RNA sequence: GGACGCCCUGCGGCCGCUCAAAAGACCUGAACCCGGCCGGCCGCCGGCCCGCCGGCCCCGUCUCGAAACACGGACCGAGGAG
RNA sequence: GCGCGUGGGCCCCUCCUGGUAAGCAGGACGGGCGAGGCGGGACGAUCCGGACGCCGGGCCAGGGUGCGCCGCCGGGGCCCG
RNA sequence: GCAGAGGCCCCGGGGGCGAAGGCGGCGCGCAGGCCCCGCCGGACCGGCCUCUGGUGCAGAUCUCGGCAGCAGUAGCCGCUAC
């Protein structure tokens, strides 16, 4: 239910790398995609230019994967799989998958309890019965 | 497998590994080997050499069940012998017994000398031997018979 | 159109390649008649090869 | 690959592949093929039960030096062979 | 920004595991690496270098080229990372005692009929991971046709047949012919 | 198929891309055009089979056979065999031709919650196979093999349940998804035949065996391994550099007089 | 496959009804585009409470060289080429 | 060993041929751009510096330091830029 | 990352106690992308391992379908007329 201490998580950058002239245009979705113009602004990397994907970027190995409550994540669809996740598991925390139920979810609930995983989204689908 | 292609990496490179100067465009070497004497002269000369030419008498059908003559050399007459029968047969040596092998009748018509026969005596039946295979046989103290 | 420059870089990028050793020492182009006696030297005493 | 030292193809150009006369000959229905050769098979037996499906046929020398050791069997006995066993043709 | 593209001459590339599906060769390749990371011995290393080769680079040894390689030490052990084969030209055949990574079956039987036994590298680490009394062998790498063709055949210092049937006379006889 | 039309490439001068129109002006013939054909069309001249040595066969056969012995790798594959007594499971069973009398021996020999792992396995499939003639998909569970025992009535509709002649076990059935371990209830011909079928290959002999990574680890732990063993030389230790002349400690270890 | 009542000169509207749901001429109902109501003064990237300072030419493409008075491109969706 | 692109190049030096001469036409040592971000030279693909993971300090090249627009004063000489 | 195929998902994977899909909002990942939440929706859908391919789009005077601004614009000026 309290994660191990850990190490400050350090983010190298804090906005999403968006694809040149996404703003333009809606057909360029803001997925990234490498610039790869003969005469392209962004390849050059001229200045004013959006900044560019660079492995420099990553997370500290040991913050990395991490969630911001300080457990990482593994998830659960099922009570079974909750009890081998955290069978000699204290460093990690299980997200319901959307899939379950509500109905199942109290019980992987009810487990997790008994087990000390703790859930991240225990209070998602609770409204009573039918 | 498809999906472990160099292509499937390449899509998203625009030219798709051909190049911007020059471009994939439709045989712009011309088709097949031609050109072989005038533009790719220096390929042709440099990895095919006698490409070019006619270099033999010609024969107008070729029979080829008498042009085929199978040889077997000196040294794997011995191991045409089942092994059984081969290992004592070498103890044995013996002139009255030598081991008669009809090399035709395993598949082979001459015999050639590449290797040195055992010095027990061996008898060879072939259509044809070889001068070095006739020394050598006669020297192990076999006899070279011949075969019909 | 004619130009070398960048020919000298271009040669350079890993050249300078010495010939190789059978070259330095062969017996190509050497007097026919220093090849037929060095070989009857070899083939006598300890060099013999002959069997 | 691009020149460089590759033998010459001796593989002739395909014809007729737009157009033309089909000259390619898929092979799927080769299984199909064994069960109906066998089926054609079972239905002659029993036409003729007690009868060997197939006749009696000669060993004959193969032809030609390379062969001339082995034997293999030939379309039919020869007049003299049937008549020294003492069997008329018919 | 450095000059690290004066004196530097780039980084060459070698196989330092087996690429071998083969779970047995893998465990040996790591078995003769563990035991030369600790005792430092020139036969280990050579061992896991030539375990890791290619089938191109691993080129098989007959029975007969081991009579006459170990004809002067009937004691010392041999090593193959190839395979053995029989020769059938060898009648008869030797005592050895080697250590092969597999052994043809008629091999393997005429080695043992003539009472040597037919090691394997398993057997190997059990009884010498130093090599001690064990010599190293290989089968001759240019065995192979395609090591004769390699080379521009057509040159006139060439010594390499031409690459397909030919059948024409423009270089095919003398260097004036052309 | 995109090859019935008639189309025509309009032409230059028309303010309209060169590609095949129609008569009314529709775009066709092109891989890009609605309507035309696909740019390099699928033919049944593809090589949809791929062939396979005698002997490579043999060995995967016979390493799957070999692979159902292992313990652990039936339980890897996902077999629950915890009840099951022996591996291979050898049940002599007479001939059976009631799935009540197989299910008791199935039951009586640890194999029937296998069964029921299959039996509640069954479900709708996941996509157009569903509509493809494909739309249910059960767990895969034990492989009997029968020689002269009739037991394949009996045994044809237990679920997850399949059957195999000695004379000819499927490696596609032997391991199922490419990952060998599948439970076989071997009758007892089957078993006392297994020496006489693998014998009746020509003259093929099993591949000999070989080691495994604990029979190398304990090979490599074996005293003579150990004893060829040399210690290295201590390594050597790195230290970042702090500057030596602020502090009269840090300055003695390179300058004590000073 | 639309009970009723209310009105409407009338149209039609309004309630609601049936049904699990309007699913109402039809399953889901995206983008583009547009109308109300509300909220701002505004392209992007960075710092900050957030409207100020600083930096930013329009891509693709041939090309020695493109922001080019070179060429193609209104916009969006689906299809589209080792 | 096995391939790929490329086989239209252009500039800055320095020596050139040639033309009356050019952002001209051909040559060559090197470097540069091509395919090199960044700072400066007001602006300039090539000039002067510097040749690039992501960053937080410090140092400081080249160029500058009235104000735009970050950053300077002191001394000697000269003066219708 | 896509779409199928063979397996697995320890009482036999997730689903009318709400699947896929859509819309907004977090979170993780250098990124390709993923995950979860709320809402709509209304029956299917996956993760890993092995296999397959007709497998990822800003362009091609691209194809087809939708549709914007121009724009309540240009115009509705033949045949004498109500």
């Amino acid at each position: 239910i309290h994660p191990l201490p850990h190490k400050i998580i350090i983010k190298k950058r804090k906005n999403k790398f968006i694809r040149f002239q996404s703003e333009r245009f809606v057909r360029v979705k803001p997925s990234w995609r490498k610039p790869r113009g003969i005469d392209s602004p962004m390849r050059h990397q001229y200045r004013g230019q959006r900044p560019m994907v660079s492995i420099g970027y990553g997370s500290d190995k040991e913050t990395r994967f991490m969630l911001p409550c300080g457990f990482f994540k593994h998830r659960i669809s099922t009570v079974h799989e909750l009890k081998t996740l955290f069978m000699n598991n204290k460093t990690h925390a299980a997200q319901i998958a959307h899939g379950v139920s509500a109905r199942s979810r109290k019980q992987i609930l009810e487990e997790a309890k008994k087990m000390g995983v703790r859930v991240l989204n225990a209070d998602a689908k609770l409204r009573k019965e039918e | 497998p498809t999906r472990i292609r160099k292509s499937r990496k390449r899509r998203g490179h625009r030219q798709m590994g051909y190049g911007r100067v020059g471009g994939h465009r439709k045989h712009p070497s011309g088709r097949g080997k031609a050109g072989g004497l005038q533009h790719k002269r220096t390929s042709f000369d440099k990895y095919h050499p006698g490409y070019f030419g006619k270099l033999g008498m010609r024969n107008y059908h070729v029979r080829r069940n008498i042009e085929y003559n199978p040889t077997i050399n000196i040294d794997k007459i011995w191991s045409l012998i089942p092994e059984e029968q081969r290992d004592g047969f070498l103890q044995r040596k013996s002139t009255t017994e030598a081991p008669v092998v009809d090399v035709t009748r395993f598949g082979f018509f001459k015999v050639l000398g590449r290797g040195s026969l055992p010095q027990c005596p061996i008898i060879i039946k072939a259509r044809y031997f070889s001068s070095d295979a006739e020394k050598k046989l006669r020297e192990v103290g076999g006899v070279p018979l011949l075969v019909p | 159109n004619h130009t070398s420059k960048n020919q000298n870089r271009k040669d350079h990028r890993n050249g300078i390649k010495k010939p190789k050793k059978s070259a330095y020492t062969s017996h190509k182009g050497m007097c026919p008649k220093y090849l037929r006696n060095l070989r009857r030297s070899r083939a006598n005493d300890p060099r013999q090869s002959l069997r | 690959a691009m020149g460089r030292n590759v033998a010459f193809s001796n593989m002739r150009r395909y014809k007729c592949t737009n157009k033309g006369p089909n000259l390619i000959k898929n092979w799927f229905n080769q299984p199909a093929r064994k069960i109906r050769r066998r089926q054609t098979r079972l239905q002659k037996a029993k036409a003729i039960f007690p009868c060997p499906l197939q006749k009696l046929r000669p060993s004959v020398t193969r032809c030609s030096q390379k062969f001339n050791l082995t034997q293999r069997i030939g379309r039919g006995f020869t007049l003299r062979e049937l008549q020294g066993v003492g069997l008329s043709a018919g | 920004g450095i000059d690290l593209k004066t004196g530097i001459k780039k980084r060459k590339v070698e196989r330092k595991e087996p690429k071998s599906p083969n779970p047995y060769i893998r465990l040996l390749h790591n078995a003769f690496k563990v035991v030369y990371e600790n005792t430092g011995e020139d036969f280990t290393k050579v061992l896991t270098k030539r375990l890791c080769l290619s089938k191109t680079n691993r080129p098989v040894l007959s029975v007969s080229r081991l009579a006459h390689l170990m004809h002067k030490r009937e004691d010392k052990i041999a090593v193959v990372a190839s395979t053995v084969t029989n020769d059938e030209r060898l009648v008869t055949i030797p005592r050895m005692t080697i250590c092969a990574l597999k052994f043809s079956a008629t091999a393997r039987s005429r080695i043992e009929k003539a009472g040597g036994r037919c090691m394997s590298f398993d057997e190997l680490l059990a009884e010498k991971p130093t090599g001690d009394n064990c010599v190293l062998l290989q089968g001759r790498r240019s065995c192979r046709a395609v090591c004769k063709k390699f080379g521009s055949p057509g040159r006139p210092n060439s010594h390499v047949k031409p690459k397909g049937e030919h059948k024409g006379r423009r270089g095919a006889r003398g260097r004036h012919s052309w | 198929a995109g090859v019935q039309c008639t189309a025509h490439s309009w032409g230059p001068g028309r303010a309209v891309a060169r590609l095949p129109r129609k008569h009314g002006g529709i775009g066709a013939y092109a891989n890009f055009a609605r309507g035309g054909h696909m740019a390099h069309p699928t033919t049944v001249i593809r090589r949809w089979c791929r062939k396979v040595n005698l002997n490579q066969r043999r060995y995967a056969v016979a390493s799957a056979l070999a692979a159902s012995a292992n313990a652990a790798l039936v339980e890897a594959r996902g077999h629950r065999i915890a009840d099951v007594p022996s591996i291979p499971l050898v049940v002599d069973t007479d001939n059976v031709t009631k799935t009540k009398d197989a299910l008791a021996i199935i039951k009586a020999v640890g194999v029937l919650r296998d069964v029921e792992r299959c039996k509640d396995s069954r479900h709708i499939r996941a996509g157009r196979g569903k509509m493809r003639n494909r739309r249910y998909i059960t767990r895969k569970g034990p492989l009997v093999i029968y020689n002269t025992e009739d037991v394949a009535r009996g045994f044809r509709n237990l679920p997850g349940v399949d059957l195999c002649h000695v004379s000819s076990i499927r490696l596609l059935e032997l391991a199922p998804g490419s990952h060998p371990g599948r439970l076989i209830l071997w009758t007892k011909s089957a078993f006392a035949s297994l020496d006489d079928v693998y014998a009746a290959k020509q003259n093929y002999t099993l591949p000999r065996s070989c080691i495994t990574q604990t029979d190398i680890e304990r090979i490599l732990q074996s005293d003579a391994v150990q004893k060829t063993f040399v210690p290295k030389r201590d390594p050597l230790v790195i230290e970042r550099k702090v500057d030596p002349f602020s502090s009269k400690e840090a300055l003695a270890r390179l300058d004590p007089s000073g």
